[PDB]
RNA sequence: AUUAAUAA
RNA sequence: UAUUAAU
């Protein structure tokens, strides 16, 4: 019944199935396997060595399994053909998937998604190209090897007396093909030896991932004690459901799967609205459709007034086109794998959808439609070939009078001449000459290159292209005379597109530009970045200013995604609310410059009117305009990316004369061919009997792209002023034309996408009809398009940047994928890797995810993360050494570290991870074990823990953090005139210098600052950081040595740093009924765990939360984007207590200008030192992470309401030591609601006895005033919290 | 500086922590 | 219902007695 | 709902740290939403006098608060209306608040400040000071009005006939003219009216100093409120469904005497701590209601 | 494999849904 | 045994930071066991008068 | 232009630690550009007497300050002249600086400094203090020029 | 690690930076 | 048996805003079988007086 | 040792 | 690539 | 910098 002990024994039997013979015992920390190779002994033969041993080392083991190396058994994998125990089965999936392997004669050289081609013994130029496509297109990457999620699976459906369909498909490939393909333990991304198909990687990620799907599926179900999901009152199987969606995928898995995500979206957004008796939960905010004070209260039922209205043409054309997708979507898969199979029961569940009711109270149809918008993560990453297309000039939509084009593009120039004076309003303004250098900071890699000399010191060169680094050296080369007048529109000329792996869709494509071009868009554009930057506003059509309606910063402001979509909610609750979201296709594609781009650059001109006697380096205004964004700049740009690719034959090329297949400047893949030219391509390349692929060399196939680009500065902004602009005219038009139909709440612009809240005053089908067909129309004549078929006009449902909300309540979609990623992983630091891991965790569990599952997959995890990781240290004789460089032992031979799974529950500070047991969501420090193990109902959970508490050893982490040693040569020279006048006038002369020497700044004195930035910005870059970490290896073995299996908890963390193991300085009683009264919430669908967490505790309803002086400073010092990467609060702090109790506002102002700190951010920080100076204690807080995740922050903890409701503290406590019992009494009060506990209050106690209260004084004065503050002479006696100690506890 | 909690001997004197509890109880 | 948590003094009286 | 600027509470609420009060710890509190609801009802019953009246709440599982009972009872005497002509407010929320107020006038007596009680046992039954200013004007008297926003001023005028001729009553909030359009920035400098002026004398009588800085330096925020309620009064609610003058000015006396003839006042009851965060937020209105122009067809 | 959250959470939550329906 | 509201003792007795007296040393503390005996003997003593 | 020595305002205006005023929070600030191109205008104005005055003004985005109201309503009595033989600035930015002394003077008022208010409701309309120094001085009268520098 | 600063060194270090940093604006 | 009309008891002015009744929590409640017989009981003294 | 005093801790620091 | 939220 | 959410 024990989550502990089940999972030990699953990942145990894990463990026992990937290694065969191991020994891995649940009672001791590690275990450590040897393992055996001869790559390494049969390349030293080349240099002149020889060995006893041949190759008996291997018939030693493999069957006998007696290799012993100083009594450290050696062992190896299990084979693929063994790892599903031989099982069999007769799956239709698997003769489906071999029906649709293709031939190489059927190949597309530009094609989308890798169909499945065959593997051949023989090796010509097309499968070269095909084996070329897959091994940059199928990776995994991830963190574990996909031969442990294998048996993994394998012992959960052993467990669980349910087997998988893509186990299945699994088990029937491996026992006729056995090895699919060799992946590297220690580096997941070396793929190789595809035996049947080059897309088994991918077959076998989709099975794994459709497992995983049914695991999760089956257990939340089962934990609702329900047996099957509701379509209404019709009983569904989510099982069948999820296995028609995985068997018609197969012949073309991302293709299918891309096709199908928009109609089972469109389902469940669609699902309910026309039922005539409706069920909703109410909400209650304030007078603005966009407010977050909301509050819930109860369910309800009541009919609907729009029950008639869905007979209209929109409906059925919406639905038809639904439906036809799917149709062509079925055609597709029974054509190109030979099968007649289709999906009967989406069929049949879509034909009903807008009278069917749909119930949020009710767990059977919240699960399902949770479970419909989370399927689609099977294919996993949509990796893809994206080829070269030129802007297509003679079709893009002129000016006419019959047009709206000049319509929108003045309105944009309205808009944006509009926005400085509202920029300006908030004392936001361009940057002037004297900030040129200085704002080159607010701008990774860049279209220039530098080279620099570094020092090694317990004299070499690199080459780097990042941002700071080229900055640092060669600034002053960007704003010349001859970098600004270049044109990239030639073939000597241009820039390079860039690509980026997402989840699910396409990959996205990334437009690098030159630092000479961002500059003059930084110029001019940074005040609109700022200005727009902050969050909230009014977003009446009514209201005059427009920084509300653009809505950029009011997703992700704080960390939770219920609390910043409270509106949706709110307005999917009410029955007054009509709400319209329209999305546009190839947006960005139809920004053209008749009605884009020229309205925003005239608008940009004449805001710059004030400012034309500012020079800018003799340059005036229009001229940086046209620097910015003129014809070789933006405008007219040649683009170079992926080659074309034609097919062709070998006889009419080798016919072909020489001088045509000259090798150009321009690279071509491997199993292509050269071609000079273009044109000559095209006059032999032919399509049927093809055994030849080629592509020019020249440059002839550069694209040249007039049309705005993702890479600039202000790319958002514009998009979503734009998009204003649209909508202005959206409404004007439908106001024109059917007066007094709609009126107009709210209006929502984001980018590409539009929100629109309004009262709908009509029931007639033809009155809505007119009002659509006047819309798209309007969206047409604009010059965009907009789908009918997505496009989203209902009650009763809210959708807003990846957030769903259906009749007042919250259903979640999970996309977080967590077998694979984007790119290779590198574990630099395993603890920190595991500590996200573990908030992902959190958030999928928050998103409807299996918390029982969650655990045994973080349980599997931090066995295996760090094993591989040794290849140099050999432990013999107990002892942790360097190998010797040749010998006949230990040459060949590796050291393999698994943890064991318990791990998980050991507090950070003791080698573990920070994971409690009874809710993933609460960390588990020091004082938190022991007050666990101090209580009587968590003794059966915590039995297994005790055992191994002790005995974790320390984690691989070569970015220790204190690195120090890279010395570089080169110097920086660009500090002189990029820095701020304070500085520069202090190194105007050195007798300031030597007065500032006195003062306090140390680190960042204006003398040494420059090293300072350079050290952080080199040490910033990758391969210095690989080059630096060559060694760490014999650091970790002197770890592994002095290691010493003894834990203890301490009270004081440091000198002046406290945490909430201060908490235990007093006892603590639970006493006093409260309220027992549930509270409601609008996020369902959650594990009981966090559902009685959700109902013992409410929902956060205050704005705020309390704020300790750490933060807060971090938060002031975030406004200085310059200095945000350099200038910790901790280093503030230190200047200030450094500084003594009798300081004016003035003289921090001026050291924290002394310090390169901006004006403004200076003025901040003195005035809330100023204001806090009385109850100013000089401590600092230590959070381990508690109550900063996802879920922690929707609950009503951490706030006033809460310590005033749950706490009772002393009064003599100084502000940090109550934001330490606080944060104990949070967690507690977390862990009392997951347990099941009574609610009570939390009392700190302290009686009238003299020993304890002497001890508790000792300890303050301690903590408060410790020895080595008072030998250095750091310590005030003048401050306010030190005389206060005198008679606190007497 | 500060006082040392050994966790062997907290584990060994469990059972003393348990009565007195329930004695304040 | 559990019992009071007792803090880090308390313990210590507790380990010194035996 | 705006809030004002923050430096009015930094240098006249917390104007010395070394001493916490009920007003200090008032002032650095944070509404929930149901709270903002209270608000909200507070500011629709003042919108609609006589029509709709307030009244207390306490939940079963809530429990009474010293510093917010003094906090409400100063603050109820200055936002309401309870005699004269017309009241916004319940006998008994009267008499709550008067006994609030007493609590927080005898908070920190001391000898230097006298206090001279009277025969009856009454709340605030007594005279402060040095002067010896008399406190029982105080007490609420819904026949006079005296103690609340009625008192000595004219809040119901007749002027000039009205497109609807059952309804030709003004309503003037604090004496205030509401034909002028108003600049909130610079509006109320140099503006008072009875009896904000004599709670800030008896204040001061009693050795409140730092509220009465508060509450001298608050004014022009509360007369831009009570013009932008003014004006909504009278220019947005003008109608046919308006009460008739007639029944208007038998409210008050049916309320008094108990009669029962006519329909009834509709009650709400809120918390005690909205009182202070409606006090200290301003209802500004940013959009007119989209039936405005068409209500005379419909009642047609 | 049995079900890791105990009877007596389960019981609540089974209890505010019957109060839903 | 119920204890009054908290913040009566906040703003009557601890008011003022600066200074110390012998109620303000009295606010922050909790019975003993026999403490709360003696308090039990109290209103026993209280409910049978004499 | 040139700051005067802060020790004047260290032993001052922030003399003591526990407490805080306007003048207090205000000498914690430092002009930006446009306050100090205002503070040239103030000069120019000065340098031409009665040729150039000067009048108050509130930015759009802006909201108004008491405490800079306060500090403004005395440093305006002592920088400018407002009648007499010429003037600095125009009636409404002297009936404003007059509106501003008055709520300064009444700011923390208590008991022991005696106030009787005059017969009208006319700022500065008031005697102060023990001695009762009469406040009807000080609002602005420009054929006289009493309460200004002239 | 040091002594720290009375108000009277400190305003003289400062009066001397703004005095600097004023001649070099 | 007929239940009296709910608007008796509560008024709706606004969306958000809505009068408290003076019985909600026995208004909510609902009889068990034995209170259903007694009310039976009840019915039965009134239709058969003496 | 013996807890300190904040009267003789400026006394020592002072030196 | 771009902005945020946590961890260090 | 590390991870993740989004564009």
């Amino acid at each position: 019944v024990a989550i502990t002990v089940q999972g030990a024994q699953l990942i145990k039997r894990v463990v026992e199935r990937f290694y065969p013979g191991i020994a891995f015992n649940i009672n001791e920390g590690a275990c450590y396997i040897y393992k055996f190779s001869d790559h390494i002994r049969r390349i030293r033969m080349k240099h002149g060595t020889k060995y006893r041993r041949q190759a008996e080392e291997i018939i030693r083991n493999i069957s006998l399994r007696k290799e012993r190396l100083y009594g450290i058994p050696v062992l190896d994998e299990v084979e693929w053909k063994y790892v599903f125990d031989g099982q069999t089965f007769q799956s239709y999936a698997f003769e489906v998937y071999v029906n649709s392997i293709l031939p190489w004669s059927e190949l597309d050289p530009e094609e989308e998604f890798l169909r499945n081609y065959r593997v051949s013994r023989e090796m010509t130029e097309v499968e070269k190209f095909i084996e070329f496509r897959a091994k940059n297109e199928m990776q995994i990457y991830g963190d574990i090897p996909i031969k442990v999620w294998c048996c993994f699976i394998n012992e959960l459906s052993a467990e669980l007396k349910h087997v998988p369909l893509g186990m299945q498909v699994m088990a029937d490939f491996v026992n006729r093909f056995d090895s699919p393909f060799h992946q590297g333990n220690r580096d997941l991304s070396n793929l190789e030896d595809f035996q049947v198909a080059y897309t088994t990687p991918l077959l076998f990620e989709m099975c794994c991932m459709e497992s995983i799907l049914e695991f999760n599926i089956k257990m939340r179900m089962r934990e609702e004690e329900i047996s099957a999901l509701e379509f209404g009152d019709m009983k569904v199987d989510p099982v069948g459901l999820l296995r028609e969606f995985f068997i018609l995928c197969l012949p073309h898995p991302k293709k299918i799967n891309n096709v199908l995500r928009a109609p089972y979206s469109w389902f469940v957004k669609m699902w309910g609205v026309g039922a005539d008796p409706i069920v909703v939960l109410q909400s209650t905010a304030g007078d603005d459709r966009n407010s977050k004070d909301v509050f819930y209260d109860k369910f309800r039922t009541e009919p609907n007034r729009y029950k008639a209205l869905f007979r209209s043409s929109f409906y059925n054309e919406s639905r038809r086109m639904n439906e036809e997708k799917i149709l062509e979507a079925v055609k597709y898969s029974q054509k190109l794998g030979s099968h007649d199979r289709r999906l009967p029961l989406f069929e049949k569940m879509l034909k009903t959808v807008y009278t069917t009711p749909f119930y949020p109270h009710k767990s059977s149809n919240m699960i399902l439609a949770s479970f419909l918008l989370s399927i689609q993560t099977i294919t996993g990453y949509g990796r893809a070939w994206v080829k070269n297309v030129s802007t297509e000039f003679d079709k893009q939509l002129k000016p006419n009078p019959s047009n709206l084009v000049q319509d929108v593009s003045d309105l944009t120039r309205e808009f944006f001449k509009q926005a400085y004076v509202e920029a300006k309003e908030r004392r936001e303004e361009i940057v002037k000459p004297e900030d040129l250098y200085t704002s080159m900071l607010r701008l990774t890699s860049s279209g220039f290159s530098t080279e620099i000399y570094v020092k090694k010191r317990f004299l070499i060169k690199i080459n780097s292209r990042i941002k700071a680094l080229v900055i640092f050296t060669k600034g002053h080369t960007v704003f010349t005379d001859e970098e600004l007048h270049k044109k990239y529109n030639s073939v000597e000329l241009y820039q390079t597109k860039g690509s980026r792996d997402v989840p699910i869709k396409a990959t996205r494509t990334i437009y690098s530009i030159n630092l000479s071009v961002l500059v003059p868009q930084l110029i001019v554009t940074l005040p609109l970045n700022e200005y727009f930057s902050r969050v909230g506003g009014i977003t009446s059509p009514d209201y005059k200013k427009i920084g509300g309606k653009v809505i950029v910063g009011d997703l992700e402001a704080t960390g939770s995604r219920v609390m910043d979509a409270a509106d949706c909610f709110r307005n999917s609750a009410d029955r007054d609310i009509f709400t319209i979201a329209i999305d546009y296709s190839e947006y960005d594609t139809h920004l053209t410059r008749h009605n884009f781009r020229t309205g925003m650059l005239q608008g940009i001109r004449e805001a710059m009117a004030p400012y034309r006697d500012l020079r800018y380096e003799g340059y005036t205004l229009e001229q940086i305009i046209d620097f910015g964004y003129g014809e070789g700049r933006v405008a007219n740009t040649l683009w170079n990316g992926k080659r074309r690719l034609f097919k062709t034959t070998f006889d009419a090329y080798i016919r072909l004369d020489e001088s045509e297949r000259d090798k150009g400047s321009f690279k071509v893949p491997k199993g292509v061919l050269p071609v000079s030219s273009v044109d000559v391509a095209n006059r032999i390349a032919v399509d049927k009997g093809f055994d030849t692929l080629i592509a020019a060399t020249d440059g002839s196939d550069l694209a040249l792209i007039d049309t705005h680009l993702s890479g600039e500065n202000s790319t958002l902004i514009a998009n979503s002023m734009h998009n204003m602009a649209i909508g202005t005219l959206m409404q004007r038009e439908v106001g024109r034309e059917q007066p007094g139909v709609l009126t107009f709440l709210s209006e929502q612009y984001v980018g590409d996408d539009t929100l629109f809240y309004t009262k709908l005053h009509t029931t007639d089908t033809k009155v809505f009809d007119k009002v659509a067909a006047s819309i798209f129309d309007t969206v047409a004549k604009c010059g965009h398009e907009a789908s009918p078929s997505k496009t989203m006009m209902t009650p009763y449902s809210v959708e807003k940047t990846q957030t769903h909300a259906k009749q007042g309540c919250y259903v979640p979609q999970d996309r977080m994928m967590i077998i694979s990623s984007e790119r290779r992983k590198d574990i630099e630091d395993v603890q920190g890797y595991v500590r996200s891991q573990v908030q992902t965790m959190i958030t999928k569990v928050s998103r409807g995810f299996c918390h029982d599952l969650a655990q045994l997959i973080l349980m599997l995890k931090t066995t295996f993360i760090g094993a591989w990781k040794m290849k140099r240290t050999i432990k013999e004789d107990a002892m942790y050494r360097d190998r010797k460089f040749d010998s006949n032992d230990e040459d060949g031979f590796t050291l393999i570290q698994i943890r064991n799974p318990l791990a998980l529950y050991v507090p950070i500070g003791w080698n573990g991870y920070g994971a409690h047991p009874a809710a993933l969501n609460i960390v588990m420090t020091e004082e938190m074990y022991v007050d666990s193990i101090m209580i009587s109902k968590l003794d059966e959970i915590m039995a297994p823990i005790r055992r191994i508490v002790h005995d974790i050893p320390p984690c691989w982490n070569e970015t220790q953090g204190d690195k120090r040693g890279l010395i570089s040569a080169t110097k920086m020279s660009f500090f002189s005139k990029m820095a701020r006048p304070a500085v520069q006038a202090a190194l105007s002369d050195p007798q300031i210098i030597n007065l500032v020497e006195e003062l306090p700044l140390g680190e960042f004195s204006p003398g040494r600052i420059s090293r300072t930035m350079m050290h952080s910005a080199l040490l910033k870059e990758s391969s210095a950081r690989t080059l630096l970490s060559s060694g760490y290896e014999l650091e970790y073995q002197k770890a592994l040595n002095s290691w010493i299996t003894q834990v203890s908890m301490r009270l004081g963390e440091e000198s002046g740093v406290i945490s909430t193991s201060y908490a235990k300085l007093f006892d603590v009683y639970f006493e006093g009924e409260l309220d027992g009264a549930p509270h409601m919430f609008p996020d369902q669908n959650l594990s009981p765990q966090f559902y009685i967490q959700k109902m013992m505790i409410g929902p956060r309803v205050s704005s705020r939360v309390r704020n300790s002086y750490v933060d807060r400073i971090d938060v002031i010092l975030r406004k200085d984007v310059v200095m945000r990467g350099f200038i910790t609060a901790n280093t503030i702090l230190n200047v200030i207590e450094k500084l003594g109790t009798n300081h004016s506002v003035g003289d921090l102002v001026t050291v924290f200008t002394l310090m390169n700190i901006e004006t403004r951010v200076a003025e901040e920080l003195a005035e809330y030192m100023t204001s806090e100076k009385i109850r100013f204690d000089a401590l600092k807080l230590l959070k381990k992470g508690i109550a900063g995740d996802e879920f922690t922050m929707s609950l009503n903890v951490a706030t006033q309401d809460f310590i005033d409701t749950y706490l009772a503290y002393p009064y003599q406590l100084t502000k940090t030591e109550v934001d330490a019992i606080s944060l104990y009494c949070t967690q507690m009060i977390m862990l009392r609601a997951a347990l099941g506990l009574p609610k009570k209050k939390m009392k700190i106690v302290v009686t009238d006895d003299a020993k304890k209260r002497y001890k508790i004084r000792l300890q303050r004065f301690r903590t408060h005033v410790p020895k080595i503050k008072v030998l250095k002479k750091l310590i005030d006696p003048n401050r306010m919290t030190v005389r206060n100690l005198e008679n606190q506890f007497v | 500086s500060g006082p040392l909690l050994s966790v062997f001997a907290l584990q060994e004197i469990m059972q003393k922590v348990r009565q007195v509890q329930a004695d304040y109880m | 219902d559990s019992g009071p948590l007792l803090s880090v003094f308390a313990l210590q009286e507790i380990m010194q007695k035996v | 709902y705006i809030a004002p600027n923050p430096r009015i509470s930094s240098i006249t609420l917390t104007q010395r740290i070394t001493t916490t009060g009920p007003f200090a710890i008032l002032t650095g509190s944070t509404p929930t939403a149901q709270q903002l609801n209270d608000v909200r009802k507070i500011y629709l019953a003042l919108m609609f006098p006589g029509q709709i009246i307030l009244d207390l709440k306490i939940d079963p599982g809530e429990r009474m608060d010293p510093a917010v009972r003094m906090v409400a009872g100063v603050v109820g005497h200055l936002l309401f209306t309870a005699g004269g002509r017309f009241t916004n407010l319940t006998q008994n929320m009267a008499r709550q608040l008067d006994i609030a107020l007493n609590d927080y006038l005898l908070y920190m007596y001391n000898t230097r400040v006298q206090v001279n009680y009277g025969p009856t046992g009454e709340p605030l039954d007594f005279q402060i000071g040095r002067n010896q200013y008399d406190c029982n004007v105080f007490r609420a008297d819904f026949a006079t009005g005296t103690g609340y926003n009625g008192w000595a001023t004219i809040d119901v005028e007749y002027r000039e006939p009205a497109p609807y001729v059952h309804a030709q009553r003004y309503i003037r909030y604090c004496g205030i003219d509401s034909r002028e359009l108003i600049n909130p920035t610079t509006y109320g400098i140099g503006m008072t009216y009875h009896c904000y002026n004599e709670m800030l004398r008896m204040l001061v009588a009693a050795g409140k100093d730092s509220e009465a800085a508060y509450f001298r330096s608050m004014l022009p925020f509360h007369m831009v409120r009570f013009a932008r309620i003014n004006q909504i009064i009278n220019e947005d609610l003008h109608s046919v469904f308006s009460l008739p003058d007639d029944m208007f000015n038998a409210l008050l006396p049916d309320l008094i005497a108990g009669a029962h003839q006519n329909a009834d006042p509709v009650v709400l009851d809120v918390s005690w701590i909205s009182l202070w965060f409606a006090f200290n937020r301003s209802f500004e209105p940013t959009h007119r209601n989209e039936m405005l122009e068409v209500a005379p067809l419909i009642e047609s």
